[PDB]
RNA sequence: AUCGCUUCUCGGCCUUUUGGCUAAGAUCAAGUGUAGUAUCUGUUCUUUUAAUAUCGUCCUCUACCGAGGACAAUAUUAA
RNA sequence: UCCUUGAUGAUGUCAUACUUAUCCUGUCCCUU
RNA sequence: GUAAGAGCCUAGCAUGUAGAACUGGUUACC
RNA sequence: GUGCUCGCUUCGGCAGCACAUAUACUAAAAUUGGAACGAUACAGAGAAGAUUAGCAUGGCCCCUGCGCAAGGAUGACACGCAAAUUCGUGAAGCGUU
């Protein structure tokens, strides 16, 4: 049972978010749903994030209040999350500390 | 294809430990060494189950509570210049006790930018 | 998953005439030659001038198919796998093939340890139903002659510098000319080919059997060797089983009796039952037709 | 009007369809010359000398066999 | 009843034209 | 333009097994 | 085998008693199968033009490593005519009750 160590980290933050919203729209779909259309949600919630980092208004049309509520939500998390780790690896630039060369390029990236 | 996503996780239950210890393997981790081989329990003193059970807690909890908000309360040659006095009643306007749930908008995070952007 | 098992499965002329044995048990020690999943190997001494023999399959592959973990013959008749298939149905069918040996192996290990641990789990119920030409050439005495060293390889060569000393046998090894010398493992637990099994049903084919009536509907019976020791009063409180009875002509002078029942399968089934097998009055009763 | 077959139009199913993440993951550029491969077009086989290399007999060694030496022409190419 | 076996040469090869795991580049013209 | 089969294509490391089956039958009435 | 026997009774034999009490995966084998790079031809490295860092995910895929480290081409594979329950309109032509 593998452990994420320093390299899987953000690749096992992102596969844990796509299943905390997979089991959401699992328990947010009512009765009566064909119980399809988990791939597009997800989809959905990739674009909203780009948009997120682009700075671009995200509005989808058409879309369920719900869904777009809950893909707000999750977007704010991972909004959190990606400021955070900025800040903390702007603060280790900055005092000095033991940094890898990607982390200077991706928090450089991120400011 | 190759880059997917998951869908589906990957089931415990058959590894190392999982319904015959993996038919009994003599492979085993630097993690798996004897460590920490003594539970410790709580004395008389810290809190033990004995001392839990008998206590009145809504009374405790009352007087910490009464000590806390008394605490609390207890504690609290050149006049030819073309601008005068700009800042006259501003004292300090305290964005310093404010919290914002906000990523963007927060206090630390404009500390932030002001501090690391120039 | 590995066995770890106590006190093998095993008949009476694998585990020796003495009733004062002594045996090793071993662990883990070898694999078995069908599951290949390794179990618990006990090995003893027969007697006295025997070879020390030890179990080749698992419990499990005992289990399965009830015969024994050494000589691979079923605990209660003692006759080879496919013969005793042949005697029954064969609605085990256990896969040859690896992964699905395994697979299979794992399923049903779980459903016998999701169970007792005394059953046959499978042969169970189409082992009530039995008592067929099998129990009619199953070996009574036991055949010690398996418990037996191997022909010492260097005597063949005349190269035995043991002589005397050696426990091998000298005495002559089987002609390979002969289909009885093959004989693999999987080939006598599968019950595929097994030529013991071939000769076995072969001596089987030859028995004697009840037969049909030579013309339509007749229930008439031609019953041989009556004996005077006899009263025609019982005969049919043992008889009545089959249905009401037809006609009973009795001949004392030949001690022949015919019999006569409603229906020919009645007198088929009297046949069958009756053949070859029925015993009253301590002493036997022969049938035919006509 | 009803039942059946065949044109013709249209509605609903058509997530049956965009199968992750990171610093939009990053960057953003060419010409000439040779060598190799493939395709197309045109036309060929079978029935003396120079250079290089190396079975028989004899001799010696060691246990009929093996090794070493010498000797007897042979093969290739061109007119 | 066309005949009716124990099997050491056959189709090529060469030349020209069009696109690389080689080959060499850090490189320029032209008029008022 | 190097480990990727696939196959080949030749090998090599485990095994010291289990097992040998042969026996037979009578006939009679108006 | 050894010792003791107020054993016959000689130094020969025999008798009695005592102690001593079950090795061996039984082979110097016969067999039986699956296997060593690596050579032989072929074969050529993901991300929507090209040149490319990678981190994952899943399990009848493994290799190196003591490794719950890290590598193995992002280790390989994954590339799919991606069809799962269950239908109705309108006129038009033809035959029919
Ligand atoms: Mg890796
Ligand atoms: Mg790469
Ligand atoms: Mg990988
Ligand atoms: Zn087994
Ligand atoms: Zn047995
Ligand atoms: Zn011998």
């Amino acid at each position: 049972a593998k452990t994420v160590t320093k390299q899987r980290v953000e690749s096992h933050f992102d596969l844990e978010l796509r299943a905390a919203v997979m089991h959401d729209i699992l328990d947010m779909m009512p009765e009566g749903i064909k119980q399809n259309k988990a791939r597009t949600i997800l989809q959905h919630l990739s674009e909203a994030w780009r948009c997120w980092k682009a700075n671009i208004p995200w509005k989808v049309p058409g879309l369920p209040t719900p869904i777009e509520n809950m893909i707000l939500r999750y977007v704010k998390a991972k909004a959190d999350w990606w400021t955070n780790t900025a800040h903390y690896n702007r603060e280790r630039i900055r005092r000095g500390a033991t940094v890898d060369k990607t982390v200077c390029k991706k928090n450089l990236g991120r400011l | 294809t190759a880059a997917r996503p998951t869908f589906e996780p990957a089931r415990g239950g058959r590894g190392k430990g999982e319904g015959d210890l993996s038919q009994l393997s003599k492979q085993y981790s630097s993690r798996d060494l004897p460590s920490h081989t003594k539970i410790k329990y709580r004395q008389t003193t810290q809190d033990a189950p004995e001392e839990v059970r008998n206590r009145d807690f809504r009374r405790e909890l009352e007087e910490r509570e009464r000590a806390a908000a008394r605490e609390k309360n207890r504690d609290r040659w050149d006049d030819d210049v073309v601008f005068k006095n700009c800042a006259k009643g501003v004292d300090d306007q305290k964005k310093d006790k404010r919290f914002v749930n906000d990523t963007l908008r927060s206090e630390f995070h404009k500390k932030f930018m002001e501090k690391y952007i120039k | 998953n590995w066995e770890d098992a106590d006190f093998p499965i095993l008949c009476q002329t694998c585990l020796g005439e003495n009733p004062y044995i002594r045996m090793t048990k071993e662990k883990y020690g070898k694999e078995c030659k069908i599951c290949a999943r390794p179990f618990t190997v006990f090995r003893w001494c027969p007697g006295v001038r025997m070879r020390f023999k030890k179990t080749e399959v698992c419990q499990t592959c005992s289990k399965l198919k009830n015969v024994c973990q050494t000589c691979l013959l079923d605990l209660e008749y003692g006759l080879p796998i496919q013969v005793r298939d042949a005697g029954l149905s064969f609605k085990d069918d256990m896969p040859k093939s690896d992964v699905n040996k395994e697979y299979y192996t794992q399923n049903m290990e779980r459903e016998i340890s999701n169970s007792d641990g005394t059953r046959p789990v499978g042969m169970l119920g189409k082992a009530t139903s039995t008592s067929d030409m099998l129990l009619k050439l199953a070996r009574t005495t036991p055949y010690y002659k398996r418990n037996r060293p191997h022909i010492c390889s260097f005597w063949v060569k005349g190269e035995c510098k043991r002589g005397e000393e050696c426990p091998y046998r000298h005495e002559k090894p089987t002609d390979p000319d002969d289909p009885l010398a093959d004989q693999n493992i999987k080939d006598r637990y599968y019950g595929i080919n097994d030529p013991v099994a071939d000769k076995l049903l072969k001596r089987a084919s030859t028995m004697p059997r009840l037969d049909p009536p030579e013309d339509k509907t007749i229930t008439t019976l031609y019953v041989g060797g009556l004996g005077d020791t006899i009263t025609e009063t019982d005969l049919r409180n043992h008889f009545y089983q089959f249905g009401e009875i037809r006609t009973i002509t009795v001949v004392q002078r030949q001690q022949c009796a015919f019999i006569q029942f409603a229906t020919r399968q009645a007198a088929e089934v009297a046949a069958e039952k009756s053949f070859n097998k029925l015993i009253v009055n301590g002493r036997r009763l022969n049938v035919k037709w006509g």
